[PDB]
């Protein structure tokens, strides 16, 4: 019946417009319960498709050879590990440009303007604010249309993904008392809400009558149109080079992930994106890019994959000066004239050092004194001193590394505190137990975000000892 | 790279905020 529907997307509008409630996991199983009811009363996806989606990379090259795009030198593989990719059926070289799309492929949020969705487009404000979202409406309505240009691109994408939006109440489960729960939570109540926003809009806006939408938009249409949006998209230049926007690259986004360095730019001058290789390729051997420099957290969330040894891993930390500080004053104002908030969310990352220079600036000014702190502030050498505040070889002074890298030791050590299992049972969950991929990505990730905290405070308690060592013998401070 | 590309760039979706 269409008004039970209509009667459960705006209790679903309503739950997921309330602000934030330790009440996030309830309020999660209450949303998710909402939507199970809603998606075990609709038809799963509006439109699918009579093939496997192998039937269609022929179709896929064809177009893309047809419109300017490289087709040659590989072939569409399902790999076990990555799913769909593409494998080299010759030799290719490091740095060869070996694949380019021109912009005619393209989906963009210029081209979602100017198809069917336009007219709702010119007049939802979350459309004209998120071009992410309006790249998912974009999806939709192409999909749902049997002539649209891209339906080679979208007859070739997958049905199902593993973003958390996938995820069971169980495997959801094992990041409890994660940071990334946290985010895992929003995108679900997000894609709730706007779910029930847009199925609401699209009923009584008359711009989206011609909206095959307009007929049949279940919440599976939404998740998998969010959920190929945040695991493919791009942002490119325009046309024009004045301004960047959101894409969806064709054939080129087939690349699974590994290790490495960007090596795929736009090219303006021929208007296309250019694919030059990561490393050498032997025929037979998969196709990789480097993705990003993205957190495990990103690409579970966002991506839908957890990346074994990924160099880039980091965990966020909240700092703060605080306003009990008898120093706050100057503390904050050194910090603005560094450039830096007084209180903001900075990252640990995996990869020695387990700070940036901007976070090494803030707990050096944090930690500092008075006398340091005037320093900063006055006289002929404070511009000096705060230019490299954030430079490892230049302390403010033997006693203020040691109490920044006391502080970061014991905050660590806090933290590895509030989760709840240790490193070791999470190692021994993940050999003693049989898991889904979905599952696997839980565990790796919560024994992920410790083993940064963990080595986050061996750093640290190096650093205090190395430091304290040059207090001890009273080493020279280095001058800049 | 004048305008590298960065496969599934992470953005935004919180439409509140
Ligand atoms: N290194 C990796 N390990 C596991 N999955 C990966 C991966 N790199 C990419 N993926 C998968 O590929 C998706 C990005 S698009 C790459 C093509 C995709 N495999 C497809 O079949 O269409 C991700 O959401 C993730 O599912």
């Amino acid at each position: 019946s269409p008004k039970e529907i209509l009667n459960l997307t705006s209790e679903l509008l309503q739950k997921c417009s309330s602000p934030a409630p330790g009440k996030e996991w309830e309020e999660y199983v209450q949303i998710r319960t909402l939507v199970e009811k809603i998606r075990k009363k609709q038809k799963g996806l509006s439109v699918t498709f009579d093939g496997k989606r192998e039937d269609y990379f022929p179709d896929l090259m064809k177009w893309a050879s047809e419109n300017g795009a490289s087709v040659e030198g590989f072939e569409m593989v399902n790999f076990k590990e990555e799913g769909f990719g593409l494998r080299a059926t010759r030799d290719i070289k490091a740095e060869e440009l070996f694949l380019w799309v021109p912009r005619k492929l393209l989906m963009t949020v210029e081209s979602a303007k100017n198809s069917v969705l336009g007219p709702l487009y010119s007049q939802d404000r979350i459309l004209q604010a998120m071009g992410n979202i309006a790249l998912a409406f974009h999806l939709l309505c192409e999909r749902a249309s049997p002539n649209s240009f891209w339906q080679p691109y979208i007859q070739t994408l997958p049905s199902e993904y593993d973003t958390p939006l996938y995820f069971e109440e169980d495997e959801v489960r094992y990041l409890q008392s994660t940071q990334a729960i946290h985010d895992v939570f929003s995108q679900y109540k997000n894609t709730a809400r706007q779910y029930a926003y847009f199925y609401k809009v699209i009923q009584t806006h008359p711009h989206a009558n011609k909206l095959p939408l307009k007929d049949s938009f279940t919440y599976e249409d939404y998740r998998w149109a969010v959920s190929s949006v945040m695991t493919r998209q791009n942002q490119i230049p325009t046309e024009d080079g004045s301004r960047v926007t959101l894409a969806l690259i064709p054939l080129w986004d087939m690349c699974n992930h590994t290790n490495g360095l960007i090596t795929t730019g736009y090219n303006l001058e021929d208007d296309r994106c250019e694919c030059v290789a990561l490393q050498d390729f032997r025929a037979g051997e998969q196709i990789y890019i480097f993705y990003g420099t993205r957190s495990n957290a990103e690409f579970v969330i966002h991506s839908g994959f957890f990346f074994d040894n990924n160099s880039h891993d980091r965990v966020k930390i909240k700092l703060g000066v605080s306003k009990s500080d008898r120093l706050y004053a100057m503390k904050a104002e050194v910090l603005a004239r560094a450039g830096i908030p007084t209180s903001s969310v900075f990252a640990l990352h995996f990869t020695e050092p387990p700070i940036s220079a901007q976070l090494l600036a803030f707990l050096r000014v944090f930690c500092m004194t008075e006398e340091e702190l005037k320093e900063h502030l006055l006289g002929d050498s404070a511009i000096d001193r705060i230019f490299t505040l954030g430079n490892s070889e230049f302390p403010v002074s033997w006693d203020n590394e040691v109490k920044l890298w006391t502080f970061l030791e014991d905050r660590a050590s806090l933290l590895l505190k509030t989760y709840k299992t240790t490193i070791e049972e999470d190692k021994s969950v993940l050999k003693n137990h049989d898991l889904s991929v979905r599952a696997k990505m839980a565990i790796k990730l919560r024994l992920g975000e410790k083993e940064i905290l963990e080595k986050a405070v061996k750093s640290a308690a190096v650093n205090r000892e190395y430091y304290r060592q040059q207090m001890e013998e009273k080493a020279p401070l280095p001058k800049y | 790279l004048k305008y590298p590309i960065e496969h599934g760039i992470v953005t935004n979706w919180d439409d509140m905020e």
